């Protein structure tokens, strides 16, 4: 029952939103991290120092 | 630690009339919980892929499916101790958060009932007998969407959250696509390893040796930085006239949701108890399940987290003033 | 054998309360194999009692239906529950009572208040808006379904059989509802 | 639930809109603004819905029934149990394959013909299932051709008893009898049970008929009768008059006690409806509100 | 009946329901 | 089938009735019934 | 299968022969981030094997039945428009025109 | 409590919850749509009708043919399908 | 609609 | 409820129905193109007579343990909430 | 059942307490007479 | 750890009760034979002697009809479902009897 | 129909939203690339080495 309020809350209303009272926040990596989107670098300049 | 209960201010000669309205036997409130579940774990010893399960036999009175995933034994504690020594790990735990994260480590689901047929349900799916979810291997090509899911599985699950299967295939909905369910998580991704076996230069390097960004950047950690202005060596490039071969390897990310396995003739979401769970065969005799499972072979050890999700309706009323009443319910497997 | 049979009883489903399927009596029979004539004569003289009470047992109690196992039972062949409407008593009748707030007298606590002398009291129905279908109690499965006694037993064309006495047949789909 | 099969054909090929190239005689009665509820409804639609409707009417199109009377033959077919409801949809892929194979002025002139006697004459089958001559007169009418007329005792009451019996498969639609191996049975339903052993009866009633039997005698016919008899005298019991059996034989120790027997339960379970209804009137324990109720009726 | 001002869904002419005739918009209410 | 003969604009169901009407009414019923699970309504040609 | 046709459609059933012609050309195949000149450099699609992957939906045959004998009559007769209902001329605009 | 069976003392299946409530309370629990929420607690119960909405057959949840007359062109390439629905089963051709 | 309960389990 | 106010329709009769039934009528018909629902003013009343009470009942009121008992691991709370013969409490709050 | 888990294979014993009679009978001497019965596990 | 036993619908007409404990395998002949070569221990068999020794280990105790009505009667008991032999753990005090 | 079929999920699907088995996706710039908003640097500091 710990785990039946998770996942309902998701199909209930918005889970993506920090409520603080209760404190209904989320558990979400960035999908920068799971995933690494490998884009190399857009670098094409030499900046100088 | 103290108890805010706010109250709504009925006035009395219409608070106490819902006070001796839902006094009766047929006004009588009734609750159930969102996940219903028969939760149960299965423990995976030490690198092992076949964990068979063979629960005696017993009613079946509108079951609605199955519901797996894994998580680990060293991340997740056994709550029916108040008190839980040999744990010492502090985050993100599985069994009570809604976090699962090796739903892909995972490669066939075997369900006969009485050890005797096999369930898709008179033989649905490709391959009848089991269902394959990793198809590693080349065969001939059931593969969905660049990964190694089978459309021997594309169908039994992509259907079970949304009812989308049988007309045609689009992005779901809007709103049926929760942070806890499948498609918002499945992202199949694909590379592709240079190859070992159709050419000669082919010798590969370990980390002590491996190097680029040479003299730029420190030997073997975060260090400072030392050593040569010198070439390139790892990255053997898939890129352009050196045009070294490669294999492809591939596979797919479903974190964040369980799999699921629906319990009707059409596995769609017809309702709560389905046309399968409702039959007089299921809910007049005796079945067993010799329900194997085989995984990818994991390193850490590994708990198996089947829920039998079953009803738990729960009906309560208050038959006088100061008396309260509940009947408790959860079909089937209607026990501890 | 065919002429005095044992029972078939039958099974109740706590789930759905239509009946599970009947099975021939197997717990209760006499071991008159050991038995001369002077018994295994009164023996059947026993079980032919028990074929004649559940008979003169069955026209006492059992609502007269054409389909024993019925899969939908009507509103009226299943008992009801009707109990008396509910008395409440309405504490303080409020058309007089927001005057006296507004002269300026807050109220606490709480005839049954000396400010007002009227009290009145209204009853509701205590009922359901509709009366209940589809599925019939254990007390109501103690009252129908009496052990049926079949003589002759399966001595007919396909179809003319108590096909219901299967403990997995569909009494409105002439199959079963198998694993599919 | 339906009586017809060619209303069902009329159901599912027929547009429910009213169409001037099938109903002229509803699609013009609007036209024209000559209609009892709402009668000005045609002018107010634009020129998409006028003129494709009021063209199609003062000219009508040439449509072809051959996919519509076919509906009323599968149906008729299927309402009957000809075929199995799974295979309908092979046969209408079928028959519809064989009248545009072999169509002619004929053939469609001949499904017409018989669109009409699966209408008004299949009030056969509406009439054996009240005069139920499948299984309770004909196929009685073989065993009334099987046993012997001549019985030494009792020739008058052998031939009032069966002229008794014919009336019972006749007044009830339900009970049929039939042929299974080489004796007669009697269900008194189908669905039922009570299956006389029906040849097993008679020939145990055969030098019977003439006893005239005291009224100290009970269990005697432990060795005489059967239960089976004793219960086919049941289910002949309240067909049978005062006057068929007189008083002095021993089936007037038998049939006339059997009316009394069941005259006990027809005013018992009234009596019963009333002891189960006042349980809950004064509040009684419901699982003793069975067992002393039923031993003061046995 | 004003049904030649209607946009006709086929032959039955759109007519909204019965909110999408006044308006009830109050900060707070 | 038979080239019946109609309008170009009623035979295309541009200016017609609608699945409400020109269907059968044993398949509106069908189209109704089974509109949780196994949707068909697209198929059957709504005109404005 | 994106045509309007047959982008959905009901089949009753039976044999339905379904010949197809697939593409090779390797310059409009693959879209690229420069806009460059494929089939000039050298990449190459092949083609191993194509199965159809039809998904059928189990219906009843006391309602399939009753739903392949009513679609074969003129009036229930399925229609399917297209999108855009389209009508592309490409009317030509010479060199600064 | 044993006058019912256990899907309708529960209401797992049975009756619309607007049915089986007393009318004083379902013209109440219309009546408090605004600001008192009771439209949580009366559990509307779902059936997934059976008795002829699906099959019995074992038929084939979805198959996969080979390409019967496949060939190879330098531009185009061309098969054909005997997609061969037999009797039964019918398609929806988008999926 | 108006009042208009519900009931709404895991996976709908 | 003071005709004032029920020429202002700023309450009483509804927007559906102070208009003349030919242009309820009219509107209802057109809204795809031409909306005139902007316009005409729905009021609402939000009704006394035994919805928000008088006799001093106090909203939220703050319940109380009594004998908290502790082991090093766990702590167990023990409340007595109650609620007399009105204010019936929602429990999800 | 849940049972205090031990080492060996510990075979459980469940004795439902069941209901048995007996008649035996002698109608003529020489010759003994005994119905049994045993209500519920029997046996006709 | 546990054993859930189903024996199949059946007339419970004459019956009176429950009873059970538990014995180890060498204590028991296979009961289909005159002679078991399974039974090489030879001390004081509970099967037969009516002697046991492993009345203590057991925990809750779960009997339903039709696995739907728990049979303790309708919930007459502190937990509506079992009947706990040994509470080992901590919680309410139910444990009686030292 | 090529096109056709290419705005039709635009009105039926959420067009954003990807999708890998159809390669459901949308070409699709953000607008900061064909749309300069220039702003300048966040400046206003001698960052050193």
């Amino acid at each position: 029952t710990e785990l039946s309020y998770q996942l309902m809350l998701d199909a209930l209303g918005d889970r993506s939103r920090y409520f603080s009272m209760w404190n209904q926040a989320v558990d979400s990596y960035d999908p920068d991290v799971r995933i690494i989107e490998n884009h190399g670098v857009e670098d094409e300049l030499p900046n100088y120092c | 630690i103290n108890l805010y209960a706010n109250f709504f201010p009925m006035a009395h000669n219409t608070a106490s009339t819902l006070e001796a309205m839902l006094r009766n036997d047929t006004n009588d409130q009734s609750f159930n919980d969102y996940l219903c579940a028969a939760n149960m774990l299965y423990p995976i010893p030490s690198n092992a892929t076949s964990v068979p399960i063979s629960i005696p036999s017993r009613n079946w009175a509108a079951f609605r499916g199955w519901s797996f995933t894994r998580l680990k034994t060293k991340e997740t504690p056994s709550l029916g101790s108040g008190f839980d020594p040999y744990f010492t790990y502090s985050g993100s735990v599985p069994y009570l958060d809604g976090t699962f994260y090796l739903n892909h480590t995972f490669k066939k689901v075997s369900i006969m009932f009485d050890s005797s047929v096999s369930w898709p349900g008179n033989d649905r799916l490709l391959t009848p007998n089991e269902f394959e979810i990793k198809r590693t291997v080349d065969g001939e090509g059931y593969n969905v969407a660049q990964c190694n899911m089978t459309k021997d599985w594309f169908l039994i699950q992509m259907l079970s959250h949304y009812n989308i299967g049988y007309q045609g295939f689009y992005v779901p909905e809007s709103y049926k696509d929760r942070m806890y369910s499948f498609f918002r998580n499945f992202q199949p991704m694909s590379r592709q390893v240079v190859n070992t076996t159709t050419y000669k230069e082919y010798q590969n390097v370990t980390l002590p040796f491996q190097h680029n960004n040479s003299g730029f950047v420190g030997y073997m950690g975060p260090t400072m930085r030392e050593g040569q202005a010198y070439p390139a060596n790892y990255p053997y490039p898939l890129i352009g006239q050196t045009a070294v071969p490669s294999l492809t390897q591939k596979k797919f990310l479903c974190d964040r949701t369980m799999w699921r396995i629906p319990f009707s003739s059409n596995f769609m979401s017809m309702g709560a108890l389905t046309d399968l769970g409702q039959n007089m065969l299921y809910a007049n005799s005796a079945h067993a399940l010799d329900m194997t499972f085989e995984v990818d072979p994991m390193d850490e050890p590994t708990l198996l987290y089947v829920l039998f999700e079953v009803f738990d309706v729960v009906r309560i009323h208050q038959p006088h003033r100061g008396v309260i009443e509940a009947v408790y319910l959860r079909t089937p497997f209607s026990a501890g | 054998s065919k002429e005095i049979p044992t029972p078939y009883m039958w099974s109740y489903q706590p789930q759905m309360g239509l009946a599970a399927g009947a099975s021939q009596d197997y717990s209760s029979r006499m071991n008159w194999l050991s038995a001369g004539p002077h018994m295994i004569g009164r023996v059947n003289g026993i079980r032919a009692t028990r074929n004649q009470i559940l008979l003169e047992q069955a026209a006492l109690t059992s609502t007269p239906r054409s389909q024993l196992n019925p899969p939908n039972w009507p509103a009226v062949q299943v008992y009801q529950e009707n109990p008396a409407p509910t008395t409440v008593l309405l504490p303080r009748d409020a058309e007089a009572e927001v005057q006296m707030t507004n002269s300026g007298a807050q109220l606490a606590g709480g005839g049954r208040s000396s400010f007002t002398p009227r009290q009145a009291y209204l009853t509701l129905q205590s009922s359901s808006s509709q009366p209940r279908s589809g599925g019939i109690g254990t007390l109501q499965f103690v009252e129908e379904f009496v052990p049926s006694v079949y003589f002759n037993p399966f001595s007919g064309a396909p179809g003319l059989y108590p096909d219901d006495f299967i403990p997995n047949y569909d009494a409105v789909s002439e199959s079963v509802d198998g694993y599919d | 639930q339906q009586v017809d099969p060619a209303m069902l054909a009329a159901l599912q090929s027929q547009p429910s809109g009213v169409t001037p190239s099938d109903d002229w005689a509803a699609a013009m009665d609007r036209i024209l603004a000559l209609t009892t509820r709402n009668p000005e409804a045609f002018r107010q639609q634009p020129q998409a819905n006028r003129f494709s409707a009021i063209l199609e009417a003062v000219v009508p199109s040439r449509t072809n029934p051959t996919h519509e009377k076919v509906l009323a033959i599968v149906n008729a077919l299927t309402e009957s149990k000809a075929i199995r409801k799974d295979e309908a949809g092979l046969i209408y892929n079928a028959l519809l394959e064989r009248v545009a194979r072999y169509n002619s002025t004929n053939v469609q002139a001949n499904l017409d013909r018989l669109t009409t006697d699966v209408r008004e004459a299949v009030a056969q089958r509406e009439r054996f299932m009240h005069d139920t001559n499948l299984g309770s007169q004909v196929a009685l009418n073989a065993f009334l051709s099987t046993l012997p007329a001549n019985v030494p005792r009792g020739q008058e009451d052998y031939v009032s008893f069966i002229s008794a019996l014919r009336l019972l498969v006749a007044e009830v639609p339900q009970s049929e009898v039939y042929q299974s191996g080489p004796d007669y049975f009697f269900q008194t339903s189908r669905q039922g049970l009570q299956t006389v052993n029906l040849t097993q009866a008679f020939k145990n009633l055969q030098g019977m008929w003439g006893v005239r039997a005291p009224v100290g005698d009970r269990a005697t016919i432990s060795s005489l009768l059967t239960p089976n008899t004793r219960l086919l005298l049941l289910l002949i019991a309240p067909f049978t008059n005062s006057s068929t059996i007189s008083r002095d034989s021993y089936l007037g120790h038998l049939i006339t006690l059997y009316r009394e027997a069941i005259g006990q339960t027809q005013v018992d379970e009234q009596t019963f409806q009333e002891i189960t209804s006042v349980s809950r009137a004064l509040g009684q324990q419901d699982t003793g509100s069975l067992e002393a109720t039923l031993n003061f009726l046995l | 009946n004003f049904a030649s001002l209607a946009p006709r869904h086929g032959s039955r002419p759109f007519m909204g329901t019965w909110n999408e005739i006044g308006t009830s918009q109050l900060n707070g209410g | 089938a038979t080239p019946s003969m109609m309008p170009q604009w009623s035979y295309m169901h541009i200016a017609g009735q609608d699945a409400s009407e020109y269907l059968s009414p044993g398949l509106v019923q069908f189209a109704r019934a089974t509109d949780t699970y196994f949707s068909l309504g697209n198929k059957f040609r709504n005109p404005t | 299968q994106k045509f309007f046709a047959i982008k959905n459609l009901l089949l009753l059933p039976g044999s339905y022969t379904y010949e197809w012609n697939f593409r090779k050309d390797v310059n409009m195949i693959l879209q690229s981030s420069l806009g460059n000149d494929l089939r000039v450099d050298g990449a190459s699609v092949r083609f191993d094997s194509i199965n159809l992957y039809a998904n059928f939906f189990p219906m009843a045959h006391n309602t399939a039945s009753t739903l392949e004998a009513m679609l074969r009559n003129d009036t229930n007769d399925q229609s399917f428009n297209d999108y855009l209902c389209a009508a592309n001329m490409l009317y030509p605009i010479p060199s600064n025109a | 409590p044993s006058m019912m069976p256990q899907w309708s003392y529960m209401h797992i299946a049975g009756q619309d919850a607007s049915e089986y409530l007393s009318p004083g309370l379902v013209q109440f629990a219309r009546a408090t749509d605004t600001y008192f929420s009771l439209g949580n607690k009366f559990r509307n119960p779902t059936v997934a009708p059976t008795h002829d909405v699906t099959t019995d057959r074992s038929q084939r949840l979805t198959l996969r043919f080979v390409p019967v007359d496949r060939e190879d062109t330098a531009y185009s390439y061309k098969v054909r399908f005997t997609l061969a629905v037999g009797d039964n089963r019918v398609l929806d051709m988008a999926s | 609609g108006w009042g208009l309960h519900s009931a709404g389990m895991y996976g709908g």
